[PDB]
Protein backbone atom coordinates (compact mmCIF):
# COMPACT_ATOMS: atom_id res chain seq x y z
CA UNK A 1 0.00 0.00 0.00
CA UNK A 2 1.34 3.38 1.09
CA UNK A 3 2.79 2.64 4.35
CA UNK A 4 5.64 1.16 2.25
CA UNK A 5 5.34 4.36 0.48
CA UNK A 6 5.34 6.43 3.66
CA UNK A 7 8.37 3.87 4.46
CA UNK A 8 9.71 5.21 1.04
CA UNK A 9 9.74 8.75 0.80
CA UNK A 10 11.47 9.39 4.40
CA UNK A 11 14.36 7.81 2.99
CA UNK A 12 14.34 9.73 -0.38
CA UNK A 13 13.92 12.60 1.77
CA UNK A 14 17.23 11.85 4.10
CA UNK A 15 18.95 10.10 1.32
CA UNK A 16 18.71 14.02 -0.36
CA UNK A 17 19.29 15.66 2.73
CA UNK A 18 22.92 14.15 2.88
CA UNK A 19 24.44 14.53 -0.43
CA UNK A 20 26.64 17.75 -0.56
CA UNK A 21 26.33 19.39 -3.70
CA UNK A 22 29.01 19.65 -6.31
CA UNK A 23 28.91 23.72 -5.88
CA UNK A 24 29.55 22.79 -2.13
CA UNK A 25 32.59 19.41 -1.93
CA UNK A 26 34.61 20.44 0.85
CA UNK A 27 37.46 17.26 0.20
CA UNK A 28 40.05 16.42 -1.20
CA UNK A 29 40.71 16.55 -5.58
CA UNK A 30 42.79 13.28 -5.50
CA UNK A 31 42.57 10.33 -5.46
CA UNK A 32 43.78 9.13 -2.18
CA UNK A 33 45.44 5.21 -2.42
CA UNK A 34 42.30 4.24 -1.16
CA UNK A 35 40.22 5.00 -4.33
CA UNK A 36 43.13 4.28 -6.34
CA UNK A 37 43.31 0.83 -4.77
CA UNK A 38 39.76 -0.18 -4.90
CA UNK A 39 38.50 1.51 -8.22
CA UNK A 40 41.31 -0.51 -10.36
CA UNK A 41 39.86 -3.86 -7.88
CA UNK A 42 36.20 -3.82 -9.04
CA UNK A 43 36.62 -2.37 -12.68
CA UNK A 44 39.32 -5.04 -12.90
CA UNK A 45 36.43 -7.44 -11.64
CA UNK A 46 33.79 -5.84 -14.07
CA UNK A 47 36.12 -6.85 -17.06
CA UNK A 48 36.11 -10.62 -15.80
CA UNK A 49 32.55 -10.42 -16.56
CA UNK A 50 32.30 -8.93 -19.83
CA UNK A 51 31.72 -5.32 -19.04
CA UNK A 52 32.14 -3.24 -22.08
CA UNK A 53 35.99 -2.21 -23.08
CA UNK A 54 37.11 1.08 -24.02
CA UNK A 55 40.83 1.10 -24.72
CA UNK A 56 43.10 -0.71 -27.06
CA UNK A 57 43.73 -3.65 -25.50
CA UNK A 58 47.33 -4.63 -26.59
CA UNK A 59 47.08 -8.58 -25.93
CA UNK A 60 47.07 -8.29 -22.28
CA UNK A 61 44.98 -11.09 -20.45
CA UNK A 62 45.27 -9.97 -16.87
CA UNK A 63 42.15 -8.82 -15.57
CA UNK A 64 43.78 -5.77 -13.11
CA UNK A 65 46.13 -4.66 -15.16
CA UNK A 66 43.75 -3.92 -18.19
CA UNK A 67 41.65 -1.54 -15.66
CA UNK A 68 45.28 0.49 -14.99
CA UNK A 69 45.14 1.25 -19.24
CA UNK A 70 41.79 2.66 -18.46
CA UNK A 71 43.18 4.30 -15.43
CA UNK A 72 45.84 6.17 -17.33
CA UNK A 73 43.39 7.59 -20.18
CA UNK A 74 40.38 8.12 -17.81
CA UNK A 75 37.44 6.10 -19.33
CA UNK A 76 35.83 4.38 -16.11
CA UNK A 77 32.47 5.09 -15.26
CA UNK A 78 32.13 5.27 -11.68
CA UNK A 79 31.54 7.81 -9.07
CA UNK A 80 33.20 7.28 -5.25
CA UNK A 81 30.87 8.32 -2.54
CA UNK A 82 33.10 9.44 0.41
CA UNK A 83 30.75 8.81 3.86
CA UNK A 84 31.60 11.89 5.45
CA UNK A 85 30.69 10.17 9.13
CA UNK A 86 27.25 11.79 10.39
CA UNK A 87 25.91 10.52 7.08
CA UNK A 88 26.74 13.05 4.90
CA UNK A 89 28.52 12.41 1.34
CA UNK A 90 30.03 14.08 -1.91
CA UNK A 91 29.53 11.78 -4.94
CA UNK A 92 33.25 12.45 -6.59
CA UNK A 93 33.56 10.98 -10.36
CA UNK A 94 36.90 9.75 -11.42
CA UNK A 95 37.44 12.44 -14.06
CA UNK A 96 37.24 15.36 -11.53
CA UNK A 97 39.68 14.03 -9.18
CA UNK A 98 43.48 13.75 -9.80
CA UNK A 99 45.92 10.93 -9.46
CA UNK A 100 49.16 10.96 -7.67
CA UNK B 1 -5.24 -10.26 24.85
CA UNK B 2 -6.92 -10.63 21.08
CA UNK B 3 -7.08 -7.65 19.36
CA UNK B 4 -3.84 -5.78 19.32
CA UNK B 5 -2.02 -9.10 17.78
CA UNK B 6 -4.72 -9.40 14.85
CA UNK B 7 -3.94 -6.13 13.22
CA UNK B 8 -1.76 -7.78 11.31
CA UNK B 9 -3.28 -10.70 10.26
CA UNK B 10 -6.58 -9.66 8.79
CA UNK B 11 -4.89 -6.75 7.40
CA UNK B 12 -2.57 -8.46 5.70
CA UNK B 13 -5.01 -11.04 4.30
CA UNK B 14 -7.37 -8.33 3.96
CA UNK B 15 -6.51 -8.27 -0.09
CA UNK B 16 -6.94 -4.63 -1.27
CA UNK B 17 -8.88 -3.55 -4.09
CA UNK B 18 -11.55 -6.23 -5.29
CA UNK B 19 -12.96 -6.86 -8.55
CA UNK B 20 -15.66 -4.23 -9.66
CA UNK B 21 -18.59 -6.01 -11.48
CA UNK B 22 -18.74 -3.22 -14.61
CA UNK B 23 -19.69 -2.60 -18.28
CA UNK B 24 -22.74 -4.13 -17.45
CA UNK B 25 -22.33 -7.43 -19.48
CA UNK B 26 -22.62 -9.06 -15.94
CA UNK B 27 -18.82 -9.65 -16.28
CA UNK B 28 -16.71 -8.90 -13.68
CA UNK B 29 -13.53 -6.48 -14.29
CA UNK B 30 -10.01 -8.60 -13.14
CA UNK B 31 -7.19 -7.05 -15.58
CA UNK B 32 -5.96 -4.14 -13.49
CA UNK B 33 -2.99 -2.15 -13.41
CA UNK B 34 -0.69 -1.64 -10.30
CA UNK B 35 2.55 0.32 -9.84
CA UNK B 36 5.31 -1.13 -7.95
CA UNK B 37 8.54 -0.57 -6.70
CA UNK B 38 11.00 -3.57 -7.56
CA UNK B 39 14.81 -4.23 -6.41
CA UNK B 40 17.09 -5.93 -8.63
CA UNK B 41 20.07 -6.50 -10.16
CA UNK B 42 22.17 -5.44 -13.30
CA UNK B 43 24.91 -7.56 -14.32
CA UNK B 44 28.61 -6.20 -15.45
CA UNK B 45 27.41 -7.45 -19.17
CA UNK B 46 24.63 -5.25 -19.21
CA UNK B 47 26.69 -2.25 -17.42
CA UNK B 48 26.63 -0.05 -20.88
CA UNK B 49 22.20 -1.13 -21.57
CA UNK B 50 20.56 -0.78 -18.58
CA UNK B 51 17.40 -0.61 -19.97
CA UNK B 52 17.67 -4.17 -21.52
CA UNK B 53 19.49 -5.61 -18.44
CA UNK B 54 16.81 -5.34 -16.58
CA UNK B 55 13.88 -6.15 -18.58
CA UNK B 56 16.02 -9.40 -19.34
CA UNK B 57 16.67 -10.70 -15.86
CA UNK B 58 14.10 -9.63 -13.88
CA UNK B 59 10.78 -8.80 -15.82
CA UNK B 60 10.96 -11.38 -18.70
CA UNK B 61 11.16 -14.01 -16.61
CA UNK B 62 8.09 -12.41 -14.60
CA UNK B 63 5.62 -12.14 -17.55
CA UNK B 64 2.63 -14.66 -17.47
CA UNK B 65 3.39 -16.15 -14.49
CA UNK B 66 1.59 -15.42 -11.30
CA UNK B 67 3.17 -13.68 -8.66
CA UNK B 68 2.69 -13.78 -4.87
CA UNK B 69 3.55 -10.35 -3.93
CA UNK B 70 0.86 -8.43 -6.10
CA UNK B 71 -1.64 -11.39 -6.55
CA UNK B 72 -1.90 -11.40 -9.80
CA UNK B 73 -0.91 -12.47 -13.27
CA UNK B 74 1.34 -10.51 -14.84
CA UNK B 75 0.64 -9.98 -18.00
CA UNK B 76 2.69 -6.92 -19.48
CA UNK B 77 4.52 -3.38 -18.06
CA UNK B 78 5.17 -0.10 -19.00
CA UNK B 79 7.73 2.58 -17.34
CA UNK B 80 10.31 0.31 -16.05
CA UNK B 81 12.62 3.55 -14.27
CA UNK B 82 15.80 2.73 -13.02
CA UNK B 83 15.64 5.51 -9.53
CA UNK B 84 19.10 7.20 -9.23
CA UNK B 85 21.25 7.01 -6.58
CA UNK B 86 22.51 10.19 -6.90
CA UNK B 87 20.09 13.13 -5.52
CA UNK B 88 20.06 15.80 -8.42
CA UNK B 89 15.66 13.37 -14.75
CA UNK B 90 19.34 13.01 -16.13
CA UNK B 91 20.57 10.22 -18.60
CA UNK B 92 23.44 8.97 -16.66
CA UNK B 93 22.11 7.75 -13.51
CA UNK B 94 24.56 5.91 -11.09
CA UNK B 95 23.65 2.34 -8.86
CA UNK B 96 25.83 1.02 -6.47
CA UNK B 97 28.77 -1.79 -7.14
CA UNK B 98 27.93 -4.06 -4.35
CA UNK B 99 31.45 -4.20 -1.83
CA UNK B 100 31.38 -8.48 -2.18
CA UNK B 101 30.60 -8.85 -5.81
CA UNK B 102 30.80 -6.41 -9.09
CA UNK B 103 27.06 -7.49 -9.36
CA UNK B 104 25.07 -3.57 -8.68
CA UNK B 105 21.44 -3.35 -7.43
CA UNK B 106 19.06 -0.70 -7.70
CA UNK B 107 15.57 0.58 -7.16
CA UNK B 108 12.74 0.52 -10.28
CA UNK B 109 9.35 1.62 -10.14
CA UNK B 110 7.37 -0.09 -13.28
CA UNK B 111 3.24 -0.55 -13.66
CA UNK B 112 2.35 -4.32 -14.15
CA UNK B 113 -0.74 -5.03 -15.80
CA UNK B 114 -1.64 -8.25 -13.51
CA UNK B 115 -4.86 -9.75 -13.84
CA UNK B 116 -6.12 -10.30 -10.63
CA UNK B 117 -8.89 -12.59 -10.11
CA UNK B 118 -10.97 -13.59 -6.46
CA UNK B 119 -13.80 -15.34 -5.32
CA UNK B 120 -16.94 -13.53 -6.26
CA UNK B 121 -16.03 -12.66 -9.71
CA UNK B 122 -17.79 -13.79 -12.68
CA UNK B 123 -16.00 -15.25 -15.81
CA UNK B 124 -15.85 -16.28 -19.23
CA UNK B 125 -13.94 -18.64 -21.02
CA UNK B 126 -14.26 -20.78 -23.88
CA UNK B 127 -15.51 -24.06 -23.09
CA UNK B 128 -12.19 -26.67 -23.81
CA UNK B 129 -13.37 -29.90 -23.42
CA UNK B 130 -16.34 -31.24 -20.94
CA UNK B 131 -17.08 -34.47 -20.15
CA UNK B 132 -19.34 -35.96 -16.71
CA UNK B 133 -16.56 -35.07 -14.73
CA UNK B 134 -16.02 -31.16 -15.21
CA UNK B 135 -16.15 -28.61 -17.69
CA UNK B 136 -12.81 -27.04 -18.80
CA UNK B 137 -12.68 -23.48 -19.79
CA UNK B 138 -10.25 -21.29 -21.61
CA UNK B 139 -10.43 -18.10 -19.59
CA UNK B 140 -8.85 -15.23 -22.60
CA UNK B 141 -7.30 -17.84 -24.58
CA UNK B 142 -4.57 -18.92 -21.73
CA UNK B 143 -6.24 -20.21 -18.48
CA UNK B 144 -7.66 -22.69 -17.72
CA UNK B 145 -10.79 -22.90 -14.90
CA UNK B 146 -12.78 -26.70 -14.51
CA UNK B 147 -16.00 -26.38 -12.47
CA UNK B 148 -16.07 -29.76 -10.93
CA UNK B 149 -19.13 -31.95 -10.75
CA UNK B 150 -20.58 -31.36 -6.89
CA UNK B 151 -20.72 -27.57 -8.23
CA UNK B 152 -22.83 -28.08 -11.22
CA UNK B 153 -26.59 -27.77 -10.97
CA UNK B 154 -27.60 -31.71 -10.64
CA UNK B 155 -30.45 -31.77 -12.92
CA UNK B 156 -27.80 -30.95 -15.98
CA UNK B 157 -25.94 -34.52 -17.14
CA UNK B 158 -24.00 -36.39 -19.82
CA UNK B 159 -24.85 -38.38 -23.23
CA UNK B 160 -21.92 -40.13 -24.32
CA UNK B 161 -21.21 -40.77 -27.81
CA UNK B 162 -15.65 -38.23 -25.91
CA UNK B 163 -19.20 -37.06 -25.87
CA UNK B 164 -21.40 -33.69 -25.20
CA UNK B 165 -22.87 -32.12 -22.89
CA UNK B 166 -27.13 -31.95 -21.75
CA UNK B 167 -28.18 -28.84 -20.29
CA UNK B 168 -31.90 -28.16 -19.81
CA UNK B 169 -31.81 -27.40 -23.44
CA UNK B 170 -30.34 -30.48 -24.26
CA UNK B 171 -27.13 -28.72 -26.04
CA UNK B 172 -23.45 -29.45 -26.87
CA UNK B 173 -22.68 -26.21 -25.93
CA UNK B 174 -20.18 -24.02 -27.80
CA UNK B 175 -17.40 -22.14 -25.45
CA UNK B 176 -18.41 -19.09 -24.44
CA UNK B 177 -19.94 -19.51 -20.50
CA UNK B 178 -20.90 -17.90 -17.77
CA UNK B 179 -19.59 -19.12 -14.17
CA UNK B 180 -18.57 -17.62 -11.28
CA UNK B 181 -15.07 -18.66 -8.88
CA UNK B 182 -14.04 -21.03 -6.46
CA UNK B 183 -10.83 -20.55 -5.15
CA UNK B 184 -8.39 -19.93 -7.67
CA UNK B 185 -5.01 -21.68 -6.98
CA UNK B 186 -1.68 -21.24 -6.64
CA UNK B 187 0.07 -24.47 -6.03
CA UNK B 188 1.82 -25.40 -9.46
CA UNK B 189 3.80 -23.27 -12.16
CA UNK B 190 0.50 -23.74 -14.24
CA UNK B 191 -2.07 -21.26 -12.21
CA UNK B 192 -5.22 -23.28 -11.75
CA UNK B 193 -8.15 -21.57 -11.65
CA UNK B 194 -11.34 -23.11 -9.98
CA UNK B 195 -14.75 -22.03 -9.96
CA UNK B 196 -18.83 -23.21 -9.41
CA UNK B 197 -21.60 -23.39 -12.41
CA UNK B 198 -24.41 -22.80 -9.27
CA UNK B 199 -26.19 -19.51 -10.35
CA UNK C 1 43.84 -14.33 -2.45
CA UNK C 2 40.81 -15.47 -4.15
CA UNK C 3 39.60 -12.33 -6.07
CA UNK C 4 40.32 -9.16 -7.94
CA UNK C 5 38.83 -7.01 -5.13
CA UNK C 6 42.82 -8.66 -3.17
CA UNK C 7 44.66 -8.63 -6.08
CA UNK C 8 44.91 -4.99 -6.83
CA UNK C 9 45.31 -4.70 -2.41
CA UNK C 10 48.14 -6.82 -2.46
CA UNK C 11 49.58 -4.51 -5.15
CA UNK C 12 49.05 -0.79 -4.35
CA UNK C 13 48.37 -0.85 -0.32
CA UNK C 14 50.28 -3.84 1.08
CA UNK C 15 53.04 -4.39 -1.71
CA UNK C 16 57.13 -4.67 -0.29
CA UNK C 17 57.72 -1.37 -2.37
CA UNK C 18 55.06 1.03 -0.44
CA UNK C 19 56.40 -0.69 3.02
CA UNK C 20 59.80 1.17 2.11
CA UNK C 21 59.38 3.08 5.67
CA UNK C 22 58.35 2.25 8.75
CA UNK C 23 55.96 4.26 10.64
CA UNK C 24 57.44 4.18 13.70
CA UNK C 25 59.85 6.12 13.22
CA UNK C 26 60.36 7.05 9.37
CA UNK C 27 63.35 4.68 9.46
CA UNK C 28 63.98 2.63 5.93
CA UNK C 29 63.45 -1.06 6.80
CA UNK C 30 64.92 -2.89 3.46
CA UNK C 31 68.89 -2.70 2.41
CA UNK C 32 71.13 -5.46 1.46
CA UNK C 33 72.55 -7.19 4.15
CA UNK C 34 76.08 -8.93 4.91
CA UNK C 35 78.03 -9.44 1.46
CA UNK C 36 76.19 -7.30 -0.50
CA UNK C 37 77.60 -4.62 1.66
CA UNK C 38 81.28 -5.76 1.61
CA UNK C 39 80.92 -5.80 -2.26
CA UNK C 40 80.68 -2.02 -2.21
CA UNK C 41 84.07 -1.24 -0.57
CA UNK C 42 85.48 -3.26 -3.50
CA UNK C 43 83.46 -2.51 -6.57
CA UNK C 44 83.46 1.42 -6.01
CA UNK C 45 87.29 1.23 -4.92
CA UNK C 46 89.60 3.22 -6.57
CA UNK C 47 92.24 0.49 -7.34
CA UNK C 48 88.77 -1.63 -8.78
CA UNK C 49 89.13 -1.33 -12.82
CA UNK D 1 20.57 -40.05 -1.76
CA UNK D 2 20.73 -38.03 -4.96
CA UNK D 3 17.04 -36.16 -5.53
CA UNK D 4 17.56 -33.97 -2.57
CA UNK D 5 20.83 -33.11 -4.27
CA UNK D 6 19.31 -32.58 -7.68
CA UNK D 7 17.32 -29.97 -6.15
CA UNK D 8 20.47 -28.06 -6.70
CA UNK D 9 20.20 -28.01 -10.39
CA UNK D 10 16.41 -28.02 -11.03
CA UNK D 11 15.95 -25.17 -8.75
CA UNK D 12 18.19 -22.22 -9.93
CA UNK D 13 16.12 -19.70 -8.28
CA UNK D 14 19.34 -16.66 -8.13
CA UNK D 15 19.24 -13.44 -7.42
CA UNK D 16 19.61 -12.95 -11.08
CA UNK D 17 16.53 -14.69 -11.87
CA UNK D 18 14.44 -13.32 -8.89
CA UNK D 19 13.99 -9.61 -7.99
CA UNK D 20 14.70 -9.32 -3.69
CA UNK D 21 11.60 -7.19 -2.72
CA UNK D 22 9.03 -6.07 -4.95
CA UNK D 23 6.46 -3.64 -3.20
CA UNK D 24 3.42 -1.97 -4.15
CA UNK D 25 3.25 1.25 -4.03
CA UNK D 26 0.28 2.43 -4.81
CA UNK D 27 -3.24 0.60 -4.76
CA UNK D 28 -4.60 -1.11 -7.80
CA UNK D 29 -6.68 0.86 -10.41
CA UNK D 30 -9.38 -1.07 -12.69
CA UNK D 31 -8.14 -0.13 -15.90
CA UNK D 32 -10.67 0.43 -18.95
CA UNK D 33 -11.50 -2.52 -21.78
CA UNK D 34 -9.75 -0.24 -25.03
CA UNK D 35 -6.90 0.47 -23.17
CA UNK D 36 -5.92 -2.53 -22.26
CA UNK D 37 -5.96 -3.11 -26.25
CA UNK D 38 -3.77 0.06 -26.84
CA UNK D 39 -1.25 -1.30 -24.04
CA UNK D 40 -1.20 -5.19 -25.56
CA UNK D 41 -0.91 -3.70 -29.09
CA UNK D 42 2.02 -1.65 -28.20
CA UNK D 43 3.59 -4.19 -25.64
CA UNK D 44 4.53 -6.57 -28.54
CA UNK D 45 7.37 -4.44 -30.16
CA UNK D 46 9.47 -4.09 -27.12
CA UNK D 47 12.42 -6.14 -27.93
CA UNK D 48 11.86 -6.15 -31.55
CA UNK D 49 14.17 -3.22 -32.77
CA UNK D 50 18.71 -13.98 -29.01
CA UNK D 51 16.40 -15.61 -27.04
CA UNK D 52 12.91 -14.86 -25.33
CA UNK D 53 11.88 -15.88 -28.91
CA UNK D 54 10.02 -18.77 -27.62
CA UNK D 55 8.48 -16.36 -25.20
CA UNK D 56 7.44 -13.87 -28.12
CA UNK D 57 4.92 -16.22 -29.61
CA UNK D 58 4.27 -16.14 -26.04
CA UNK D 59 3.65 -12.92 -25.86
CA UNK D 60 2.08 -13.21 -30.03
CA UNK D 61 -0.24 -15.65 -28.17
CA UNK D 62 -1.24 -12.91 -26.53
CA UNK D 63 -1.60 -10.83 -29.55
CA UNK D 64 -4.66 -12.76 -30.89
CA UNK D 65 -6.15 -12.42 -27.73
CA UNK D 66 -8.89 -9.91 -28.75
CA UNK D 67 -8.99 -9.32 -32.14
CA UNK D 68 -8.20 -12.87 -33.95
CA UNK D 69 -10.29 -16.02 -34.83
CA UNK D 70 -10.54 -17.33 -31.23
CA UNK E 1 39.08 -12.54 2.14
CA UNK E 2 41.05 -14.02 5.03
CA UNK E 3 37.99 -14.33 7.52
CA UNK E 4 34.66 -14.46 5.30
CA UNK E 5 35.77 -15.66 1.52
CA UNK E 6 37.71 -18.46 2.63
CA UNK E 7 37.00 -18.88 5.93
CA UNK E 8 33.54 -19.96 5.95
CA UNK E 9 31.40 -18.02 3.49
CA UNK E 10 27.73 -19.25 3.81
CA UNK E 11 24.60 -17.86 2.16
CA UNK E 12 21.97 -18.50 4.83
CA UNK E 13 18.90 -17.40 5.27
CA UNK E 14 17.12 -15.04 7.23
CA UNK E 15 13.67 -13.63 8.20
CA UNK E 16 13.57 -10.15 7.80
CA UNK E 17 10.46 -9.90 9.96
CA UNK E 18 11.69 -11.38 13.15
CA UNK E 19 15.43 -10.84 12.13
CA UNK E 20 16.55 -14.38 13.22
CA UNK E 21 18.43 -17.06 11.59
CA UNK E 22 17.34 -20.83 13.28
CA UNK E 23 13.69 -20.14 12.74
CA UNK E 24 13.81 -20.57 9.04
CA UNK E 25 13.36 -23.65 7.34
CA UNK E 26 12.90 -24.62 3.84
CA UNK E 27 9.51 -25.87 3.40
CA UNK E 28 8.31 -29.59 1.90
CA UNK E 29 6.01 -29.18 -0.40
CA UNK E 30 3.40 -31.08 -2.83
CA UNK E 31 6.04 -32.96 -4.73
CA UNK E 32 4.59 -31.12 -8.24
CA UNK E 33 5.47 -27.29 -6.58
CA UNK E 34 8.91 -25.75 -5.73
CA UNK E 35 9.72 -25.62 -1.88
CA UNK E 36 10.74 -22.56 -0.41
CA UNK E 37 11.76 -20.89 2.62
CA UNK E 38 9.67 -20.08 5.45
CA UNK E 39 9.81 -18.25 9.05
CA UNK E 40 8.10 -20.53 11.61
CA UNK E 41 7.40 -17.55 14.47
CA UNK E 42 6.23 -14.96 12.09
CA UNK E 43 3.27 -17.64 11.12
CA UNK E 44 0.37 -19.25 13.07
CA UNK E 45 -0.64 -22.74 11.86
CA UNK E 46 -3.73 -23.51 9.40
CA UNK E 47 -5.65 -24.91 12.68
CA UNK E 48 -5.98 -20.55 13.52
CA UNK E 49 -8.10 -19.88 10.50
CA UNK E 50 -10.19 -17.45 13.14
CA UNK E 51 -12.22 -14.94 11.28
Amino acid sequence: PEDFQQHEQIRRKTLKEKAIPKDQRATTPYMTKYERARILGTRALQISMNAPVFVDLEGETDPLRIAMKELAEKKIPLVIRRYLPDGSFEDWSVEELIVD
Amino acid sequence: NENRETARFIKKHKKQVTNPIDEKNGTSNCIVRVPIALYVSLAPMYLENPLQGVMKQHLNPLVMKYNNKVGGVVLGYEGLKILDADPLDTSEKLIKITPDTPFGFTWCHVNLYVWQPQVGDVLEGYIFIQSASHIGLLIHDAFNASIKKNNIPVDWTFVHNLGHWVDSNGEPIDGKLRFTVRNVHTTGRVVSVDGTLIS
Amino acid sequence: PQNENARAEALNLANTDSQYLTPTSGSPVRGLIQDHISAGVWLTSKDSF
Amino acid sequence: MMKGSRRTGNNTATTLNTPVVIHATQLPQHVSTDEVLQFLESFIDEKENTNLSSSISQLKRIQRDFKGLP
Amino acid sequence: DRLLNSSDYTQASVCRECGSILTTQQSVPRIGSISTVCCRRCSMRFEDAKK
